[PDB]
């Protein structure tokens, strides 16, 4: 809204990035890493093939990995004796690594206004279970 | 007449729009199809989650459309409801007007040629379903697993899945089930398409259905506390 | 002018004249160039057959409509062949019910009208293949040049394709020249020949480019090709 | 012979109601205010005719039409989509009952092929939606006395005290103040002359008010008795003489 | 819109002109056209050990004299095939003679060279461009083996040695030299898979490749799993010399 | 000021030769047919590249040859990767 | 904006291309003056005068639809035969339906209605033209239907046209309260031809010729036009007063 | 604006943008002129010559319906042809239900609403031409311009194209030549003298004269081409006028 | 994805989902809450009304309620114009069915014709879908008592007790929550009228704003009574419940 540039900006900016590597030959100094949700829709010529050899692809990590992010944020953490680390795990389906420290914070906010030392077990289910489903319940048409 | 069809035809040669419907796949409930040597059987998943739900008076994935032959999809029941009644139709003219039983093989040449008559024709939008079509020949008990994508092509495969993960059930079928030496057993059919449905279903009951067919016309779908029985010898293999 | 105003056949220009039917001369420039030529008793059409390699079977571009006529096409595929298979039924029905054979001025105010339908409703591909319509009749020989706005205009001789004003000069030195010959389909085929070989660059001079057609009072439409069209070439 | 998507119907709200409903209403909203209201013995509708060039004829333009006289109609919206929407009701309204039950149509039947007719111009596309506000006052021997508000929606709706015009915000307060259920036809009558007077106060008289009730059957107004059993026509439709009558005894 | 209905300035069109790009993403299929009759064979591209090759099919049997190569999207494609068989028989009702090769590829282009909907003088069939592309061979009396290229764009041409598909550009200029009028039936065979390997990543066996032929004794007839295999025997006792 | 003429580009065409070594065997008349509706700066590029056929050949002089070479080049549509033709 | 061209609802819930349709009635800039009298029905329309290549004879606003029936039309020329030619073949299709003359009120309907059908088409578009519709009923008497180009109509006691229409109307409105009276006294139809041209004259401050303006009269069981002979005679009468 | 980009759209000034570039149209195109006259008309086009190539006198664009009258358009000749060919149907079919030839100021009717349904529709295409037609009917002499809007009326003269108000001038001193109007031979050699004058800005390429007329008291209401010496006496009339 | 692309029926979204489809069930949403119930004596089926007006009659007239035939009766929730069309198709093809075969229409038969016509919208023409939420509450002999819900889609899917409109995820809580696996006909009508106040932004929670349709076997004297509700008879049934 306030900073929009018009048609002609489109071709001035992504074209002034290709224009510092192909405008320039560097041995072996800059090395220009480019990162953003999709590629798909950015220019061809932008993306400026032979300097970038390497694609990278994300995907979310699985239940053996979530271990290891979970325990960090956990260490700190009062755990009462039914709670069990394997189980939060397993619930999670389909989750960046934001959402693991967000149940911790969001069953740790339950506790912290009932004033409980260990967090209960009632605090981790609702918070799992919440989490999972908030914004996009339903596909609103179809199955699918 | 409405438009012409698809315009601008895409770049690449694959419309954008022909390609939504096979990517609708990879979202959806899954449907992990195998076939053994004396029999077929077509997995689905129908999710119970949702609480007050009845699943008794719910029509699963699995639709007869002849009496040896039956049908799985994943996608839309809408658009599949129609591939279901236009097949039938056809089933029954094709035992009218030929007076022999439905050939698998011809079966999804018709079944592929609604979703390509409808793609091809303007004005129709492309179904977003793609069925898996098993039956058995005339007089013959060897297994015929076939597929219809949206794009109006057909082929065949030894065990394929339909559904979210399908690449990694794929590996899980070609990692176990073998096209030159394919389980002869029943029992290891069904064990091995329930563990196959274990990496999407995640750890559930209700949201697993098997649909065992049997040649001589014989279809029966497992109820779910026999279902439970193959799934308890699958807890005991997991911790060997 | 991409889109806008004259983006669709139905849309005029600021000025009046539709860009559309500028536009669709340029499919001609792009097709391969036929020279063609008449007098009072023979007609000869000339056009040039290319393809892709060696190993691609040369196009022809003349297309038999009737026994005593003959066209060319230097245009696009589609279009005419919905073109020829109307002219050809117009033959048929004029033999059926008139009995006479379709004239050659008779049939381009036909096909005038053809061209006009796409242009005139909305949607399809409007006619902008050049076509070269010749024949014998009653009356003489008749040449009559389908422009692809479908204007129809009768001359001596043209030429349509890629670089034609080189062949449309020769044929204004020669203008004295096959007028006045007559009976001799031997200086009429050879006009020919020089005419085209103005416009092209040169490419390939063997007898399976050129492709010659001559109808007359005795001797009907034939397509020459092959040892046919080796004496002369 | 189509042209591309000319049928389209695309056309949507962000809150999901259809636009065209909303444009309508705002149209009818601005509009010249009429009203209704469904008493114990009798039915009275009211509206106010059109000024515009003081040379026009007010017995020209008719607000109140007729379709059979059980039923009394009158239209706050469309004047031109009034003559075309009646047209087309009476030939469904014939077509689908006077062909074949050969009487008078009742209401309740009548008004659910009225908001079929507003349907097809919304279901149909390329066609715009009616904006016409009809209100459907009728009385059978079943139901007894119903009126009916017909939305430019497609929708209906029983009403017993109801306006629809510029002061239909302001009207629909004073029918729940000033008209009650125990009120008769006599006592509805001098509430919907003094709730449409209040609309527009410029001229209170009777030749641009077009005031026509429903009452028991009249044996004048169907122009022949030869049967005692066939009840008259019981729509009559007042002169505008008539009103100026009841407004200086108001 | 840029489609039909909208010419470009430059003398061109849209939809039709990208349709190619299709063809070019297609599987190899290259064929020769000898006078011992023509060799076609095609690539069926298996994805995965479960993909059952007999079931799908890349060549179509036309007629028993004349057969097909079908390279592209087989949607688009089987649309022309029931149209070719149904002209062929067609051509049999009211001649009941073998049909010029080049007179039923043009009926097969009659129903393939229009499209679109609205029409004012005719009926439309088809709808939309289609992106496939076949080789149409066969046999008559006339001119003898002759091997064609179905587009639905323009108007088809003979061609001796055509290759479509991924492998168009890699192996048309293979066929520029290799190609003679004296090449026998077994060296027509020996070259097809020769070049086919060249352009193909993966191994060559009988699943991923299958070839056929047209001859006037024997007609069409499709080269089985175990034939194929032994063609490719050939070809490795040719390249262990070589 | 529209495209020059036949006789209009024949004049132009010999004033950019005036200085340049040829053999006197060019006639301009046969080299303005030749042009087909070219503009005051593309007639001024045919003298431009005709001496460059003739400098990386070693051509002492520029024959006619080297006008009608130079003249001839690809732009407009030519090399076609559309589809129809035929 | 799209909303101009769009023949659905604007945002304003009110359609502009009905608005349009009046700014092609402004082209000719012709004011009409048609009033009502007692067993007569008088019609003045402005003639534009081209140059001497064209026959002011052929030049009319006003046409025969049927018997006693006259229609003038201020707006696109070219637009207004196509819509006489409707009402021509409503005309003749009811009589042989019915079989009685085809009343004014009635006619003021359909071409309402069927330049309505083009208003909700999203192909044909309405009529750019106004319906003035003219005749003698045996009921009801002289009678001036005026139908708007979206499909409205009402009785006018005096209907006016063009840029000068608010000086026509309002000099002949106050000329009817004066008399109370919507008629002409003179029942004769000979001099009520000529009470309108001095109204009319009075009114735009301009005194037109025989060959500026036509005018037509509808007259019991006949209709017909005033020649050049038969205006030059009414400004004869009328200068001697 | 946006008005000009669908067709059949209302403006603000009331007429479409395409309707207006359609009469502009017809100035892009040759100059054909008429002259009324007392017992029949006369009609005088221009057909330009491309090159030496053309075959003089051959190409006629003047068109005769039925035998009694004749039809000249100017802009676009294949968008006016169509329009011919529907009025050979129209005289053709009300010559075989009523058994009469088609009356001239009726003639235009047929095609008033012809032309007129080209600018109502959204798919079809406004006609960008204008037509002159002419002949003599029952009521006698009669001659009418047919405008791409749909408009035609009463003219005494005729012209169109680019040379259209060069030729006005000499049209209006027709009527002041005498005050009945030149005679039916008499405008044929003034026909021919206005196409000469309206070419003086055209000089850049060439043109042939084709001249056409019918008259009561000559063919009897039959249209007839110009040919023989009554051409070449109409030539040189004109040759010798432009010196 | 960038751009929002809202035409054709034919063009797809790259989520997969019609455009004009997500303002479907929004305009539903907008609209009353429509709770089907279905118990193992019979089937509960209650709905609000959008209206607010109270010079509406809300006694003689069914906005959401409405009677296909003496067995299967469905409630619409959405828009009420849209949905006249197919309510009578569907007693078209209701009596189709008893036309030919003398014998009364089951659910299944019903709900597999309405859909196709849902669908026919959106498959073949420029048309638009009519958002209409179907609760479908039928008699079976095969399976029992049948209850299913259509949204603009034209598939079908079983529901013991589902809810649509306004506070679609706040209703169904309330009912798997006092779920019982009993469920008795009076017991759902508890649960109906309880759920309904709490969604419902007035606490009074008025008996002409309600429709109370009950199709049960379990009625008085132990036999099968079908009726049709009216206002005054919900007015003593939310005392005894305890909602007045």
């Amino acid at each position: 809204d306030s900073n929009s540039g018009g048609e002609r900006e489109i071709q001035r900016t992504m074209l002034e990035l290709l224009n510092q590597l192909d405008g320039f030959d560097d041995r072996g100094d800059v090395k220009v890493i480019m990162a953003t949700n999709k590629i798909e829709t950015l220019d061809p010529a932008l993306i400026r093939p032979g300097r970038i050899d390497r694609k990278i692809l994300f995907e979310n990590p699985d239940l053996s990995t979530k271990k290891k992010i979970l325990g960090i944020h956990t260490s700190k953490m009062n755990l009462s004796e039914d709670v069990n680390l394997e189980t939060l795990v397993t619930t999670k389906d389909d989750l960046s690594g934001a959402d693991i420290q967000a149940m911790c914070t969001e069953a740790g906010l339950l506790a912290l206004r009932e004033r409980r030392m260990q967090v209960t077990a009632e605090d981790f289910k609702q918070a799992k279970e919440r989490v999972m489903k908030n914004k996009v319940e339903e596909n609103l048409e179809g199955l699918y | 007449g409405y438009d012409r069809a698809l315009s601008i035809f895409s770049p690449d040669g694959h419309i954008f729009q022909v390609e939504y419907a096979l990517e609708a796949v990879k979202r959806g409930t899954c449907a992990v199809g195998v076939k053994g040597k004396n029999c077929v059987v077509l997995g689905c998943e129908r999710r119970s989650t949702l609480k007050l739900q009845d699943t008794r008076i719910t029509p699963s994935k699995v639709s007869k459309i002849d009496s040896h032959v039956v049908l799985s999809f994943s996608g839309l029941n809408a658009d599949s409801r129609i591939l279901i009644e236009k097949a039938r139709v056809e089933a029954q003219s094709h035992r009218l007007t030929l007076e022999d039983p439905v050939t698998v093989e011809y079966l999804t040449r018709y079944v592929a040629g609604v979703q390509q008559r409808y793609t091809q024709s303007g004005g129709v939008r492309p179904f977003g379903v793609s069925t898996l079509i098993a039956g058995f020949d005339p007089r013959d008990d060897e297994p015929k697993l076939y597929q219809t994508e949206p794009s109006g092509i057909y082929s065949s495969w030894s065990a394929q899945t339909i559904g979210r993960n399908s690449k990694t059930v794929r590996e899980f079928l070609e990692k176990n089930y073998d096209r030159k030496e394919p389980p002869a057993t029943v029992e290891e059919c069904v064990k091995l398409t329930v563990r196959s449905l274990l990496e999407v279903v995640q750890t559930g009951a209700k949201n697993i259905e098997i649909t065992v067919v049997k040649p001589d016309s014989d279809i029966v779908a497992l109820s779910s506390e026999e279902i439970n029985q193959y799934v308890t010898q699958i807890e005991q293999e997991k911790q060997e | 002018f991409r889109n806008n105003y004259d983006g669709d056949t139905v849309t005029f220009s600021p000025t009046g004249r539709l860009f559309q039917v500028e536009y669709a001369l340029e499919a001609i420039k792009q097709g391969s160039v036929t020279v063609g030529l008449r007098s009072n008793t023979h007609a000869v059409l000339v056009a040039l057959k290319r393809n892709a390699d060696e190993l691609s079977s040369y196009q022809k571009k003349i297309i038999k409509c009737d026994e005593h006529m003959g066209l060319s096409l230097a245009g696009l595929a589609p279009d005419a062949r919905v073109l020829s298979n109307y002219l050809r039924q117009q033959c048929n029905y004029s033999s059926l019910v008139f009995n006479r054979k379709l004239a050659v001025e008779r049939a381009g105010h036909l096909l005038c009208d053809k061209a006009q339908k796409n242009t005139q409703s909305y949607g399809g591909r409007p006619y902008g293949v050049g076509l070269l319509i010749i024949g014998y009749d009653k009356s003489g020989a008749h040449l009559l040049e389908f422009q692809p706005s479908g204007n129809v205009t009768e001359l001596y001789g043209t030429a349509i394709g890629a670089r034609s004003q080189g062949a449309k000069t020769y044929l204004e030195r020669t203008l004295d020249t096959f007028i006045k010959i007559d009976g001799n389909p031997d200086e009429l085929i050879k006009a020919g020949v020089e005419a085209i070989s103005q416009s092209l660059r040169d490419e390939s001079l063997t007898v399976d480019n050129l492709s010659i057609a001559i109808v007359g009072k005795d001797t009907p439409f034939t397509i020459y090709d092959g040892e046919a069209v080796a004496k002369y070439i | 012979m189509t042209d591309r998507y000319s049928f389209s119907l695309t056309t949507f709200s962000p809150s999901g109601k259809l636009g065209q409903i909303d444009y309508a209403l705002t149209a009818v909203k601005q509009g010249v205010t009429s009203l209704g209201i469904k008493a114990t013995n009798g039915v009275v509708i009211a509206t106010e005719k059109k000024s515009s060039s003081p040379l026009a004829m007010s017995e020209t333009l008719s607000k109140v039409s007729l379709l059979t006289p059980d039923i009394g109609a009158v239209y706050s919206g469309m004047g031109p989509d009034y003559r075309v929407l009646v047209d087309k009701s009476r030939k469904v309204a014939h077509t689908s009952y006077k062909r074949i039950y050969g009487e008078y149509p009742p209401t309740k039947l009548l008004v659910s092929e009225v908001a079929k007719i507003m349907q097809e111009a919304t279901q149909s596309g390329g066609v715009r939606p009616f904006g016409v506000s009809l209100l459907i006052a009728g009385h059978d021997e079943f139901n007894g006395f119903s009126l009916y508000q017909v939305d430019p929606s497609g929708s209906y709706f029983p009403w017993k005290a109801t306006a629809i015009g510029k002061g239909s915000v302001a009207a629909k307060t004073f029918l729940e103040k000033r008209w009650n259920d125990e009120l008769e036809l006599e006592d509805a009558i001098h509430i919907a002359l003094l709730t449409l007077k209040e609309s527009v106060e410029g001229e209170f008289n009777g030749d641009t008010i077009e005031l026509a009730i429903i009452g028991d059957e009249n044996p004048d107004l169907l122009g022949y008795t030869g049967i005692p059993t066939d009840k008259g026509p019981r729509f009559r439709k007042l002169t505008s003489q008539e009103i100026n009558d009841r407004l200086e005894a108001l | 819109d840029r489609g039909v209905s909208t010419f470009s300035p430059e003398g061109r069109l849209f939809q039709v002109e990208y349709s190619l790009e299709a063809i070019k993403l297609g599987s190899t299929a290259i064929g020769i056209a000898t006078k011992e009759g023509v060799v076609l064979g095609v690539e069926k591209r298996a994805t995965s050990p479960l993909l059952e090759s007999d079931s799908i099919e890349k060549i179509v049997e036309i007629d028993r004299h004349i057969g097909c190569a079908m390279s592209g999207l087989t949607a688009d494609a089987r649309s022309m095939i029931e149209h070719a068989r149904t002209a062929a028989v067609t051509h049999n009702l009211y001649y009941d003679e073998d049909i010029n090769v080049e007179s039923l590829t043009q009926s097969v282009c009659d129903l393939a060279l229009r499209f679109g909907e609205g029409a004012s003088g005719e009926e439309r069939l088809m709808s939309r461009p289609f992106g496939v592309a076949l080789l149409i061979a066969g046999h008559d009396a006339d001119d003898g083996y002759q091997l064609f290229h179905a587009e639905p764009s323009g108007t088809f041409y003979r061609y001796n040695a055509k290759a479509i598909g991924s492998g168009s550009e890699g192996a048309q200029a293979e066929l520029l030299n290799e190609w003679h009028s004296s090449l026998t039936l077994k060296e027509a065979e020996l070259l097809v898979l020769k070049i086919l390997k060249q352009v193909m990543e993966e191994k060559l066996d009988e699943n991923n490749a299958q070839l056929s032929c047209i001859t006037k004794q024997d007609g069409f007839k499709i080269y089985d799993n175990e034939k194929t295999a032994e063609l490719i025997k050939e070809l490795k006792e040719k390249e262990a010399a070589e | 000021f529209p495209l020059p003429s036949e006789d209009s580009r024949a004049q132009i065409l010999q004033i950019h030769s005036r200085k340049m070594t040829t053999d006197d065997d060019i006639n301009w008349q046969e080299l303005a047919r030749s042009t087909d509706e070219f503009n005051g700066a593309q007639l001024k590029a045919v003298t431009v590249e005709a001496g460059m056929i003739a400098l990386r050949n070693g051509q002492s002089s520029v024959k006619h040859e080297d006008f009608v070479e130079g003249i001839s080049e690809v732009q407009a549509r030519k090399s076609k990767s559309v589809s129809f033709y035929a | 904006g799209y909303d101009r061209h769009i023949t659905i609802f604007s945002p304003e819930g009110r359609l502009y291309q009905v608005e349009y349709a009046f700014k092609a009635t402004n082209q000719t800039n012709i004011n009409s003056l048609a009033v009502r009298g007692k067993d007569c029905t008088v019609v003045i329309s402005q003639k534009k005068v081209p140059d001497k290549l064209l026959d002011p004879t052929t030049v009319s606003y006003i046409f025969c639809i049927s018997r006693t029936i006259g229609m003038v039309v201020n707006g696109p020329i070219p637009d207004a035969r196509n819509a006489a030619l409707r009402a021509k073949a409503e005309a003749a299709e009811f009589r042989y339906k019915y079989g009685y003359d085809m009343p004014c009120d009635v006619l003021a309907k359909r071409m309402a209605n069927l330049s309505q059908i083009y208003t909700q088409r999203a192909y044909m578009r309405p009529l750019g033209v106004i319906l003035t519709f003219v005749s003698v009923d045996e009921e009801l008497g002289p009678s001036i239907y005026k139908t708007d180009p979206a499909g409205y109509y009402v009785g006018y006691k005096a209907t006016a046209t063009g840029p000068k229409q608010q000086e026509i109307t309002t000099n002949l409105e106050n000329h009817f309260k004066k008399s109370k009276i919507d008629h002409i006294n003179e029942e004769s139809w000979e001099k009520v031809v000529e009470f309108a041209i001095t109204h009319m004259i009075d009114a735009l401050g301009t005194e037109f010729s025989k060959n500026d303006l036509e005018v037509g009269v509808a007259t019991k069981d006949k209709f017909f036009t005033l020649s050049a002979e038969n205006i030059e005679e009414r400004l004869v009468a009328i200068a001697e007063q | 604006t946006g008005y000009d980009l669908s067709n059949s759209v209302f403006s603000p000034d009331g007429r479409n943008f395409q309707v207006e570039y359609a009469v502009k149209a017809v100035e892009n195109g040759t100059t054909s002129i008429g002259i009324k006259c007392n017992d029949g008309v006369v009609f005088a086009v221009e057909k330009l010559i491309t090159s030496k190539l053309l075959v003089p006198q051959k190409n006629v664009k003047i068109q005769v319906v039925d035998r009694h009258i004749g039809c000249v358009y100017s802009g676009l000749i294949p968008d006016g042809r169509h329009l011919v060919n529907r009025g050979r149907e129209e005289a053709a079919s009300f010559k075989k239900l009523y058994k009469t030839p088609i009356p001239i100021p009726a003639f235009a009717d047929r095609l008033g609403q012809y032309v007129q349904a080209h600018t109502l529709y959204n798919s079809v295409r406004p006609f960008g031409v204008s037509t002159i037609f002419g002949g003599v009917d029952k009521n006698g002499a009669h001659l009418y311009m047919l405008e791409p809007s749909g408009s035609y009326w009463g003219y005494k003269g005729a012209a169109t194209g680019k040379g259209r108000q060069s030729a006005k001038a000499e049209l209006e001193k027709l009527v002041d030549h005498h005050p009945e109007g030149l005679s039916a031979r008499e405008a044929v050699k003034q026909a021919a003298k206005i196409i000469y004058l309206a070419h003086e800005d055209n000089k850049e390429k060439d043109f042939e004269l084709e001249i056409s007329w019918c008259s009561l008291s000559e063919t009897n209401g039959l249209h007839k081409f110009v040919k023989g010496d009554l051409l070449q006496e109409a030539i040189d009339f004109a040759q010798k006028e432009i010196n | 994805g960038s751009r929002r692309y809202d035409s054709r029926t034919t063009i797809f979204s790259p989520e997969g989902r019609l455009y004009q489809v997500e303002y479907a069930l929004e305009s539903i949403s907008h609209a009353g809450t429509a709770i089907g119930i279905m118990a193992s004596d019979g089937i509960v089926l209650a709905a609000e009304r959008k209206v607010t007006s109270t010079l509406l009659e809300q006694d003689t007239s069914t906005e959401k309620l409405y009677k296909l035939n003496d067995k299967i009766a469905v409630a619409v929730a959405g828009l009420t114009a849209d949905a006249e069309i197919l309510i009578n198709t569907a007693r078209i093809h209701a009596q189709n069915y008893l036309k030919t075969y003398n014998e009364d229409i089951p659910v299944e038969i019903l709900v597999r014709r309405l859909s196709d016509i849902k669908q026919g919208y959106t498959q073949h023409g420029g048309l638009r879908p009519f958002g209409v939420s179907f609760i479908y509450a039928g008699y079976d002999d095969r399976y029992g008592y049948q209850l299913y819900t259509s949204n603009p889609s034209g598939n079908y899917t079983g529901w013991k007790a589902i809810s649509v409109g306004a506070n679609t995820s706040a209703a169904q809580t309330l009912l798997q929550m006092d779920y019982k696996d009993d469920m008795k006909v009076d017991d759902a009508i508890e649960l109906a009228l309880k759920t309904l106040s709490k969604t419902t932004d007035s606490s009074a929670l008025t008996y002409d704003r309600l429709e109370f349709a009950t199709i049960r076997k379990g009625a008085n004297d132990g036999e099968v009574y079908q009726k049709i509700f009216k206002p005054q008879e919900i007015k003593d049934i939310l005392v005894k419940t305890g909602i007045t």
